[PDB]
RNA sequence: CCGAGGGUAGGGCCCGUGACUGGGGCGGUCGUAACAAGGUAGCUGUACCGGAAGGUGCGGCUGGA
RNA sequence: UUGGAGAGUUUGAUCCUGGCUCAGGGUGAACGCUGGCGGCGUGCCUAAGACAUGCAAGUCGUGCGGGCCGCGGGUCCGUGGUCAGCGGCGGACGGGUGAGUAACGCGUGGGUGACCUACCCGGAAGAGGGGGACAACCCGGGGAAACUCGGGCUAAUCCCCCAUGUGGACCCGCCCCUUGGGGUGUGUCCAAAGGGCUUUGCCCGCUUCCGGAUGGGCCCGCGUCCCAUCAGCUAGUUGGUGGGGUAAUGGCCCACCAAGGCGACGACGGGUAGCCGGUCUGAGAGGAUGGCCGGCCACAGGGGCACUGAGACACGGGCCCCACUCCUCGGGAGGCAGCAGUUAGGAAUCUUCCGCAAUGGGCGCAAGCCUGACGGAGCGACGCCGCUUGGAGGAAGAAGCCCUUCGGGGUGUAAACUCCUGAACCCGGGACGAAACCCCCGACGAGGGGACUGACGGUACCGGGGUAAUAGCGCCGGCCAACUCCGUGCCAGCAGCCGCGGUAAUACGGAGGGCGCGAGCGUUACCCGGAUUCACUGGGCGUAAAGGGCGUGUAGGCGGCCUGGGGCGUCCCAUGUGAAAGACCACGGCUCAACCGUGGGGGAGCGUGGGAUACGCUCAGGCUAGACGG
């Protein structure tokens, strides 16, 4: 799960694409941020895309 | 996301009826939506993709008054709140007007012994807590008509507002109401705007323990400006004096905070349970 | 729940009805000369296999065999009744 | 579309003066003539010694913005060039200036290439008699390129005009003024020009 | 039977057919025998109809069939003119 | 006569799963086998032994003296 | 001779080996943030899971007999509507889908003396007589339905018998020919149908034959994925003689007899897949792939079957079994992998739209009728191409924000302002796409003449009028283009690989600035690329991974010098085939382009014919330098 906090939790719909992390083995798959019960994150404006940010105004 | 509503159907005792359309303030079924779920705002396609107000009220009956300590270590539980408010969305970090400062709104008792357990220790924070949680609100129960004036034709610069509401007792959890019945234009365009924020101010602090007034009706059906004088902070400051103070006339009450509650014991101490 | 493909389907209860109908009475006529040629009975052969074979290319004017069919169909009923024959003569009347 | 906004930018970015802009350009009013360096906080900067790819990069990127031109379609063009018969570097810089909004511009209907393009799309220029409206136009030799003779009354055609009596065209063009219209003669030649494009280089960095 | 007939190409709004013999049972844009001409009936260009007469008049001899709108054209640049 | 398939009985391959068990990979306790003649040169096939590395026998190799 | 870039990472340092990782192109995509216009394509990749409703194959009154409504009136008769019925042609095409299939299924080239082909085009011959059945309709039982049943009446282009025999079909013989090919002879066998108008005659039908044309069936060489931790397989198996079946060959099917047939050149078995034209990648060789369009196969809920027929073992025909689900207690109905549409499943895939104007198909003399083929419209940045968010001018240079040595430096001509154009909208007009079928003169032919018909669509486009009119996403340690402050302090976080963060971070978060792309930009998934890292082009094995512990020898591979024959490999020329679309080059069409038309150029590879003879092959003769022997 990537970025700063999250919203996830024991039975939090959610989806996935795959890329691993390198440190995190057996970890070999991304949360993917803005869908399902997955949030977002708040506060982030650069790269929102990559976290599921809508743009601010 | 784009949807096609394919046919439009109603509900009958004994047949279901195809209709070619439904206008406003009527309902009815629509087959062929698709990711639609209940609670939502369906617009047309050319149209203000406003959200309808479904799916309502929050709401926190808790307050526990953090003080951030010392002091400039301030922003880092600033930023614990803030991952904490997207973490759990009922809760409300509010700021109070009148004292500055910030207040953790809650669920209950509970609810801010693990968050202020991890807010210490899962981060850091200099900070500390009372604190009561004191979460009243205020309402009328007879309306009463009074006047909303600033009448400051003094200076040159600005300081003329001039306003005239009925306020009566709403039907109680039903929150706010502004109906705005201006007649004539006695009251210019560009003063509504700004004395509706000068009332939605006005019931931030309450006329006996100072707690926000919820569940009032204030109908906006006079008042008099001065073109020269009247500022939009001039009617901002008088609809704070008229709702400020017609909330003391017509007989202000604490209405009361109350939960349902299911307490689960064994059979041998229930008497002991119910009768405390 | 449509169609005048029934129409084409009653049209063809009759249609294989006259067929077998032919067919049958070919078969029988054909076997039975082939028997009287099994002991011969000379004459008699051939009179059956004539309005044998009459009713082997008579079908097959119609939509029951094909030119080749009745062509085998005449073929064997011959070689058969006259190879048959050759077991004692007397080959008369005539279809050689 | 194009691209729009701040240009001064560009050519102080180049190192080099190009022609975007259009009167300023020769003024001493230019950006470039006071501030001969690239813009933004690091300006007056020691500048590091570039890497292969940096130089062809910028020598391709000069040479697009130039005529104002979207990354793709000068790609596309490029690409052509080289299945095209015969040298690459140049039936490139052939084919992009046989497009109808730079022609406009050498004929000098027009002071940048940026405002050229506006008369083309506008339908205040034409090809052949017929009116033309798009800025890409294959400009394909033996054509017409008049003024839109229905909007000659105008008030910066004949100025432009008015500016144009005399100067040299181009020696593949044959700007008849007054009557408001030259003529394609023949496609350029490659010295037939001097940009400050090293045409070699754009070549060897599509061939990463 | 065969056929003498107008197998479609081109675009959108742009017909340009292909006056072509096929087997009466073919796709109209399917696989044909051979082609004997064009047409663009819109006329955009000089030649809309280009008919291998000499290929016409064999097709016509050993018994293929042509649509009524295909004489249309077949007639029109002169098959049948004796 | 054949015949969809149903039934009965016996086999073959595959998949998943199983109390429990064997090692295998990733992130304190015992010794110190290897790396310098590594403090008994090292490795080796095999054999027996030993908490563990490992030791020992027989023969081999030098990538050792 | 239009064609070929590499980088980071093992060490203290080096060289090599070697793996990993990255910049590229591509997609039936999809996910994030963002999203204005138009063109052309294109869109259930998953559950060939289940599907409500509407539609998707019908047509001929110029084949035939009938039942109501009418219409000129003398319950009569003629007509034309109309529902069926009998009869004919179509319904086997067209549309969908890729489950099954590793196969003569497909590709490519051939064989058929082993055969088929409705309607369409030639050429030859004919239509003489006679009889007969069934529906329809009238009548008589059951069902809360499908509907069926017994009796009688009856028309025909329905049915059958006699006839004529151009001709054809079979047996035996004979001549030619060589797998059942053509001709002849004697015996036997077999044709048929009438309707219509303007009526000694034209027209649309039928009949037997031969030929064409087109579409097929069958057969054969050669090419088509992985596992040998699948090594042996086979009893209709392999051949035979006879017969049944077919349009036809054949163990395709049956009886008998013979003991075969296949297999390391990979049988048998297991996995997996519809094949090709092409498509994507690549310097090429090669790799990968088969969506859409075209071509062939295969399937029509799962199965089996055959009827009718020119043709099917028949998607919207029939029968039987099963599963599911529907209509009331006997019995019934269903089959969207047609067009839409629902549902389920999914990361994901559209309108229950318009039209038969065009093109094409079916029937019909025609008028015409049916056509969810098709021609178009709708939705989706899915993809490509076209455009817009303005253009010239404007300060040694506002404000705000950022940096700073506190002088300044930057955003930045950028903006505000100055004029100029003028996407959207507003008014007007407004299409080609459609000349044939049909009527007339000619002759129902040639040719001439005229009329009706446009969904898209009052849309494109043209004319006038006319508003400054969306910008967003990725990145800025190195590869790699783009640098500063603040916050944070091995936290929080980044991450493709090296790795960054432990208080001065160009690597984390924000800001300013920059770089890069722009109605798009990023990400995930997968393919080829880089990868000369499966190496034919184009690598290797002393010590890096890698010489079998060592012999003997089977198959296989390879093999000296000279001369003759052959011409199999190899080389050359001619010729056929290598469909269309694509690709390529030129020219043109829509304002450009995408897209789209016409023209050109062909290769490989296979068939046929000719030639060459060096090398390889093969046969014959010779040698002694290899080898063996005394
Ligand atoms: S040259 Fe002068 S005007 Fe032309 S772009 Fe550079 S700075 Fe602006
Ligand atoms: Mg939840
Ligand atoms: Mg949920
Ligand atoms: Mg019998
Ligand atoms: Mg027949
Ligand atoms: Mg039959
Ligand atoms: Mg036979
Ligand atoms: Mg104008
Ligand atoms: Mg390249
Ligand atoms: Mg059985
Ligand atoms: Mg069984
Ligand atoms: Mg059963
Ligand atoms: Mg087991
Ligand atoms: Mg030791
Ligand atoms: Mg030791
Ligand atoms: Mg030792
Ligand atoms: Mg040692
Ligand atoms: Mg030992
Ligand atoms: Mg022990
Ligand atoms: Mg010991
Ligand atoms: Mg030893
Ligand atoms: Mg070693
Ligand atoms: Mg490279
Ligand atoms: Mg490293
Ligand atoms: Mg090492
Ligand atoms: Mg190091
Ligand atoms: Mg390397
Ligand atoms: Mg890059
Ligand atoms: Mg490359
Ligand atoms: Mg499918
Ligand atoms: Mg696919
Ligand atoms: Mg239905
Ligand atoms: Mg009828
Ligand atoms: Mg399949
Ligand atoms: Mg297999
Ligand atoms: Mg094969
Ligand atoms: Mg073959
Ligand atoms: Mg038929
Ligand atoms: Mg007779
Ligand atoms: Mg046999
Ligand atoms: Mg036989
Ligand atoms: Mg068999
Ligand atoms: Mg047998
Ligand atoms: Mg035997
Ligand atoms: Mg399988
Ligand atoms: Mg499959
Ligand atoms: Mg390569
Ligand atoms: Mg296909
Ligand atoms: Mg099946
Ligand atoms: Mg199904
Ligand atoms: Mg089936
Ligand atoms: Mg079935
Ligand atoms: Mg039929
Ligand atoms: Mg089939
Ligand atoms: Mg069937
Ligand atoms: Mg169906
Ligand atoms: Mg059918
Ligand atoms: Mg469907
Ligand atoms: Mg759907
Ligand atoms: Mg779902
Ligand atoms: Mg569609
Ligand atoms: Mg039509
Ligand atoms: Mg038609
Ligand atoms: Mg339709
Ligand atoms: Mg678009
Ligand atoms: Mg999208
Ligand atoms: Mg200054
Ligand atoms: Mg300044
Ligand atoms: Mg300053
Ligand atoms: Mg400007
Ligand atoms: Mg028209
Ligand atoms: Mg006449
Ligand atoms: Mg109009
Ligand atoms: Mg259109
Ligand atoms: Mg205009
Ligand atoms: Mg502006
Ligand atoms: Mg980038
Ligand atoms: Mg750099
Ligand atoms: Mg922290
Ligand atoms: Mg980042
Ligand atoms: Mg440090
Ligand atoms: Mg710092
Ligand atoms: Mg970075
Ligand atoms: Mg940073
Ligand atoms: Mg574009
Ligand atoms: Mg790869
Ligand atoms: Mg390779
Ligand atoms: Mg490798
Ligand atoms: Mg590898
Ligand atoms: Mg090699
Ligand atoms: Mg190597
Ligand atoms: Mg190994
Ligand atoms: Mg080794
Ligand atoms: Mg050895
Ligand atoms: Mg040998
Ligand atoms: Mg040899
Ligand atoms: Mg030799
Ligand atoms: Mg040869
Ligand atoms: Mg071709
Ligand atoms: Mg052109
Ligand atoms: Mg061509
Ligand atoms: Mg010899």
């Amino acid at each position: 799960i990537p970025g700063e906090g999250h919203n996830l939790q024991e039975h939090s719909v959610v989806l996935i694409r795959g890329g691993r992390v390198k440190d995190l083995p057996g970890v070999r798959y991304h949360i993917v941020r803005g869908v399902y019960d997955a949030a977002g994150v708040k506060d982030r404006k650069k790269s929102r895309s990559k976290y599921g940010t809508k743009k601010p105004k | 996301r784009k949807e096609r509503v394919a046919r439009l159907l109603r509900m009958h005792a004994n047949h279901r009826e195809e209709v070619e359309e439904l206008k406003a303030g009527d309902l009815g079924a629509v087959v062929g939506l698709k990711e639609t779920i209940t609670g939502d705002t369906l617009v047309g396609e050319d149209a203000p993709r406003v959200i309808l107000e479904s799916i309502e009220v929050p709401e926190p009956v808790i307050d526990v008054a953090i003080e951030p300590k010392t002091k400039a270590d301030q922003e880092k539980l600033s930023q614990a709140l803030a991952r904490l408010a997207e973490e759990d969305p009922t809760f409300r970090v509010s700021t109070h007007p009148e004292t500055g400062q910030t207040i953790i709104s809650g669920m209950g008792e509970l609810h801010l012994e693990i968050i202020v357990d991890r807010l210490k220790r899962e981060f850091k924070v200099d900070a500390n807590v009372g604190k009561p949680q004191v979460a009243y609100r205020e309402t009328i129960t007879k309306p009463v008509d009074v006047e909303g004036k600033f009448i400051r034709q003094t200076g040159g610069r600005g300081q003329y507002g001039h306003v005239k509401i009925k306020v009566e007792p709403l039907p109680r959890g039903s929150g706010f109401e502004f109906v705005n019945a201006i007649v004539g234009g006695v009251i210019p365009k560009e003063y509504i705007p700004a004395v509706q924020k000068g009332i939605e101010e006005a019931m931030q602090s309450g006329p006996l323990i100072g707690f926000p007034v919820v569940d009032i009706k204030v109908t906006l059906y006079d008042g008099s400006y001065h073109e020269v004088d009247s500022s939009e902070m001039a009617f901002k400051i008088a609809g704070s004096m008229a709702i400020k103070e017609a909330v003391q006339k017509g007989d202000p009450v604490i209405l009361e905070p109350i939960m349902r509650v299911e307490v689960t014991t064994p059979e041998e101490y229930m008497g002991d349970v119910i009768g405390d | 729940r449509n169609l005048s493909a029934l129409k084409r389907h009653r049209q063809s209860l009759k249609r294989r009805l006259r067929n077998k109908a032919k067919k049958s009475a070919i078969k029988t006529l054909s076997k039975k000369a082939i028997q009287l040629a099994q002991e011969g009975k000379a004459e008699e052969a051939l009179k059956i296999m004539r309005k044998a074979e009459s009713l082997i290319d008579k079908a097959a004017k119609g939509s029951t065999l094909h030119k080749n069919a009745a062509a085998r169909r005449k073929s064997r009923l011959m070689r058969k009744v006259r190879q048959l024959l050759e077991a004692a003569g007397a080959p008369l009347i005539g279809g050689g | 579309g194009r691209y729009i906004g701040p240009v001064c930018r560009l050519c102080r970015r180049e190192g080099v003066k190009l022609y975007l802009k259009g009167e300023r350009c020769y003024s001493p009013k230019c950006a470039m003539e006071r501030r001969p360096y690239p813009p933004g906080q690091h300006g007056q900067k020691r500048a590091r010694r570039p890497s292969d790819y940096a130089v062809r990069l910028r020598e391709k990127q000069k040479l697009r913005r130039i005529y104002g031109i979207s990354e793709r379609q000068f790609r596309n063009l490029f690409e052509e060039a080289s299945k095209k018969k015969g040298v690459t570097g140049s039936v490139f810089l052939g084919l992009l200036e046989s497009r109808l909004d730079n022609v406009v511009y050498r004929l000098g209907f027009a002071v940048s290439r940026r405002q050229a393009r506006q008369l083309v799309r506008h339908g205040h220029i034409t090809v052949n008699g017929r009116r033309v409206d798009l800025p890409s136009y294959r400009v394909r030799p033996g054509d017409e390129i008049a003024v839109a003779e229905k909007s000659r009354n105008l008030e910066l055609i004949r100025q432009n005009l008015e500016a144009m009596k005399g100067r040299k065209v181009g020696p593949w063009l044959s700007l008849d003024v007054e009557g408001m219209k030259g003529k394609f003669l023949r496609l350029p030649d490659r010295e037939d020009l001097a940009l400050p494009v090293n045409e070699q280089l754009v070549i060897e960095f599509y061939s990463r | 039977m065969v056929k003498i007939r107008l197998a479609r190409f081109g675009s959108k709004h742009n017909p340009h057919y292909r006056i072509v013999v096929t087997d009466a049972r073919r796709k109209r844009d399917g696989k044909y025998i051979e082609k004997i001409g064009y047409y663009d009936p819109r006329k955009t260009t000089p030649d809309w109809l280009k008919v291998d007469v000499e290929r016409a008049r064999y097709w016509l001899s050993v018994g293929a069939q042509p649509t009524d709108t295909a004489r249309r054209l077949l007639r029109q640049a002169g098959v049948f003119r004796q």
